[PDB]
């Protein structure tokens, strides 16, 4: 509890960031979300659920592999993955998904909806709906379900149905906008399984809480491993689940640096990016006063990148305050600079990641010779990359 | 003292009628067309306009405001021709209020924003992503500049938020029937009304997809005010003759004697 | 021990189980990677290194998972599933690869070879290879390479060549063939890295003992989580490796029935299958005497599944030496009973199977009906769908 | 007491020549074409003839032989069409041995093949796929039908290995593959007096003579089966060349 907002959404202050930016519409449903959580998350029974499927369903606790094949491309320091590309799924998103399914059940919602970028959040809520029996509706845009067409045909043999979002730039913030559309009209009966670390309150917090496993075990597995505590731990950042999940646990150890990832596209300078933090500045959006991209009357820039995932003009309200905190750095990586990574790893290490995790990877060596050697950095590992796999192969020239 | 609407209502009141309620987008189908259109409105009735301010993700517009409010965008529309457009209803006989999501509001600065918005002759604000529980620098500028609050609230809100929100409201509350979009063609409407009349007096609109005489004269008979905003949109594409003709019929729906 | 061979190869003595059925060309090979794996298989370092990779790396052990959902389509019994899907690469293969890629190495052998039907072990392959930065080569039948496309292109994003065999029936047979007539041209710097538990000694003996692990941790988890011993473990067999892998550890617990599914495509009636116990006979083939699919003057009948993985007219002569024990009982699963519960799998528990898997899953839904009510029932899960996805999906009209 | 090939081998070592080895396998293009391109064979001056089982997984056959063989299977080329081709190369005074693969043996019956073969007037077996590790069985078949057993060794082949084989070996020693063939030949001859044949892809006259110089024989499929789908004529021909290639 230290580090949570006021029982309004807010982080930093009774104006601060978060907070809750939605119609009196969705109010009801938010209140009673919020109300069911607050007496979840110290239910003993529940925890025991999560933490069963968590074990015996999902696989955890994920690995913590030294890349030693890496160092000499990061100045010698030495690369730690937090292998949450070997979850049920192939990504971080099952954690949050599971304990948001879970609750949805206790709560007596008999529909699940969900937005998703890369597929992989889409995939996790209709894995999860299938276990519990729970009808399912997954809100994808247009060019997402083109590019992550892998994710389409897995949620659909999972017995989700896929409904592709023509508005807008018809990639995540738009999704999103749909998903929110569909909660508005049918809050009575409808859970909506938001997928990342932003939204109005209680959604930064409670992705976050199931996001927090992540960083727990990787503290006791970097300590036993390398025999303190990291110089860094590093993650991308999207709307910025997985980062916060890593990030969570080392907030109180004043030796760790954190930094976040987020994607610059074609470079930052061309207006073909999503990189929030450098570029963005403070607005209301999706639910939270956060930073987002935005033009100078308050209308919504769309962000691009080659990675489905980062694809957000947007950031979670958490990320804004410990930024602002001084806490956080947040710098950006181009999507050059993440398929050098891809291609690396792949090379190297004989993993092939997500290419939002490839962000993460791609900082990691640069803050890898900025440090120098022996320097401990865990990185999150966020996913896995089948579904990039085309993608990859054409950008390599592999067909 | 008393809320800048509280005359219209009033004077409808005596006049055994509701007050129509009119919405447009600025911008729509370019920045001079739309300023004619609602200047239209108030040469052929309305009580109060609408302006709405084009939003880049208007997540509770449905199809018809939607595609208006992306046109608009497209045309290069601004946050300040909506405030042209408020002076422009005003210099006509008009009485404007601005339907704006807040972050436009946030960007352009509150304060600033009710400052200018009352400068030009705007009489009040709705914010339909605003709910009072985040609207404390909006209150202070609202008393500040002497502009209406108009808050949304909902079938689903509960007893607490209902009357939270209706206290926190200053000229009408704006009832809704829940999805977004106007409402196009149930008993949830005069039983949220009647849900805002047992804890207090302020005026109600009603907004419910509402595209012709007699679905206005049905809504005028418990509600204060009728809201038409997708109907208007429609009628303005196909023409501005058009959108005359339908302001007309619904004109004559609020008043039923 | 006890049930090791003898230094021949030779299972249950003198029938004859195994051996060693190659040119005298090979022997010089076989017989150095049959003496590098007697040296290393009792080499601290190299079980170390072994070990080190199976927790970091591929995030072993994999769990255990009660598939509570399933238990009413099979008599009320009790399917547990042994999560292989979870491990890195999505399958068992790399169990068997990372011991093989580092006796590689340990010997001295500049460059690695595999065959691979459903293209994971293909995959794995490739994968220990970039990790170890040895050059990889991997054979494919033609008619594989077009139904577990996501697999090429995976193989060649990590670095490995891949070569479409054409000749034959263009599947995992085929593959083999191409892969052993490689090794006779270039055994003074090639290891053959043989992907299941069939072939010459020592590729049986070896190969089982990389797999082992996999029974060995079900013994543990099974006990720990219902209380005893299974009443019955099962899995799919193509060649053999996954089902030796989670049997091994069962064989001397007198009341665990052992079952073994193979492949019987459209049926065993109609000449389209790879039910090698039930229609096949004794013969040598691939390097071992074994049973195999074949006509009456011994020519190979080529075999037909819906499934890469189990369309192998082969199996391993551990598995022949069990049959013929009465140790383990084999059975014959269909291209739709297969199906049918793939499609059950993903719909009750949110796990999307490898179609190989699916047969294991439809044989133990049938073998739960015959035990009935609380019967315990370990099923090998041995690999993820993803490669199958565009199959089922078209299976079941999803596009 | 002696091998059946020995004679052979010592009728040539008395002519100062190595015997030529002639592979065609059973079935290609047809049965009844193959059994008039293994009599031309004969009548063009081949020593022995390797009588080729057409086996659906050949793991050791290059491409010329393989599709050869895959030819022959479609045709319905089956394994008593072979034996039936032994006999006529005895009837016209040709030698012949089978290679073949070893399962077709096991599912015919190892003492039964053996038995066939020699009532056909078969002489021996060729046996790429069986080391002599596994070959109890045709060690016993062929002591008991007086057949002679022709192992492979290899470049690769260990010293103890090469041994072993040459012991286990009757008639000739096929040794299988730049100076590799005559180091393999040598190290069989450090060993043991046993003919030594030598397969290195031979096509032409010169060739074959380089082989003769240290093989005692010299051993050619894959040249033979190209010159038959051409025609029978052009066999005959190149048969000839490669009969005058062994005796200089
Ligand atoms: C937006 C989606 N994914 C984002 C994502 C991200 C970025 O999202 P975060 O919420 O910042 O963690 C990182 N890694 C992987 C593997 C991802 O799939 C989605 O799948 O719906
Ligand atoms: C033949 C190949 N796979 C076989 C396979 C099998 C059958 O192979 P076994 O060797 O019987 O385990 C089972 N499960 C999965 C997921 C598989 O991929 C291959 O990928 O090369």
């Amino acid at each position: 509890t230290s580090h949570d907002p006021d029982s309004g959404g807010h982080f930093g202050g009774p104006s601060g960031w978060g907070g809750r930016y939605v119609p009196e519409a969705l109010m009801a449903v938010i209140e009673e979300v919020t109300a069911a959580y607050q007496k979840e998350r110290v239910s003993q029974d529940f925890l025991d659920d999560l933490d069963r499927l968590q074990a015996n369903y999902a696989g955890r606790p994920s690995p913590l592999y030294e890349a030693t094949r890496l160092s000499q491309h990061a100045g010698s320091a030495r690369i730690f993955l937090k292998r949450e590309d070997l979850n049920h799924t192939g990504s971080h998103k099952i954690n949050n998904v599971l304990g948001q399914a879970l609750l949805a059940r206790r709560m007596g919602k008999t529909r699940v909806i969900a937005e998703t970028g890369a597929g992989q959040h889409g995939v996790a809520t209709a894995t999860a709906c299938a276990l519990l029996g729970l009808d399912c509706v997954i809100y994808m845009g247009g060019i997402d379900t083109a590019r992550q067409a892998l994710n389409v045909a897995r949620m659909r043999l999972l017995g989700a149905e896929v409904v592709a979002v023509q508005t807008g730039s018809k990639t995540l913030k738009d999704a999103i906008n749909e998903a929110f559309r569909d909660w508005v009209a049918n809050a009575d009966n409808t859970y909506y399984c938001f997928g990342t670390a932003a939204g109005p309150h209680p959604f930064p917090t409670m992705v976050r809480d199931f996001q927090r496993i992540i960083g727990m075990e990787a503290r006791v597995q970097i300590q036993g491993q390398a025999g303190r505590l990291p110089d860094a731990v590093v993650a991308c950042v999207g709307g910025g689940s997985n980062a916060i999940g890593i990030f969570h646990a080392f907030l109180d150890d004043p030796g760790v640096r954190l930094v976040g990832f987020e994607a610059a596209g074609d470079g930052v300078e061309t207006g073909r990016h999503a990189a929030t933090f450098t570029a963005g500045s403070p607005g209301a959006f999706h639910g939270s006063f956060s930073y987002l991209l935005q033009d100078e009357d308050g209308q919504t820039i769309e962000s691009h990148s080659i990675s489905a995932g980062l694809d957000y003009p947007g950031v979670g309200p958490e990320h804004a305050w410990l930024k602002e905190a001084g806490r956080v750095d947040y710098r950006p990586i181009t999507d050059s600079e993440a398929m050098d990574a891809f291609g690396l790893l792949c090379r190297m290490e004989g993993i092939i990641p997500a290419i939002e995790s490839a962000h993460a990877v791609a900082g990691a060596l640069k803050l890898g010779v900025e440090l120098g050697r022996g320097a401990v950095i865990v990185v999150n590992l966020s996913g896995r990359g089948d579904k990039d796999v085309e993608t990859a192969a054409k950008w390599f020239g592999l067909l | 003292e008393a809320s800048r609407l509280g005359p219209v209502f009033d004077s409808c009141r005596a006049n055994n009628r509701a007050a129509l309620i009119g919405y447009l987008p600025t911008g729509y189908p370019d920045v001079p067309a739309s300023v004619a259109a609602m200047t239209a409105l108030v040469e052929s009735g309305c009580d109060i306009i609408e302006v709405g301010v084009p939003y880049s993700d208007p997540g509770m517009d449905g199809p018809t405001i939607a595609r208006a409010t992306e046109a608009a965008l497209r045309g290069g529309v601004r946050v300040r021709d909506t405030l042209a457009a408020v002076e422009a209803i005003s210099i006509a006989g008009g009485r404007a209020v601005v339907m704006t999501y807040w972050n436009p509001v946030l960007r352009y600065g509150v304060d600033a924003f009710a400052r200018d918005l009352a400068a030009a002759g705007g009489l009040g604000l709705i914010t339909p992503d605003l709910i009072p529980d985040e609207a404390q620098q909006w209150l202070a500028a609202s008393e500040e500049h002497r502009l209406d609050r108009i808050f949304l609230v909902a079938p689903s809100s509960t007893p607490e938020r209902l009357a939270a929100t209706v206290e926190a409201s200053r000229g009408f509350v704006y009832a809704a029937s829940t999805m977004g979009v106007t409402g196009a063609r149930s008993q949830a409407a005069p039983e949220l009304v009647g849900r805002v009349k047992a804890v207090s007096d302020i005026p109600v609109g009603v907004g419910l997809g509402v595209r012709s005489r007699a679905q206005a004269a049905q809504i005028a008979q418990y509600a204060d005010g009728v809201i038409v905003g997708s109907a208007l949109v429609t009628a303005l594409t196909e023409g501005l003759p058009r959108l005359r003709a339908l302001t007309g019929e619904l004109a004559a729906g609020v008043r039923l004697g």
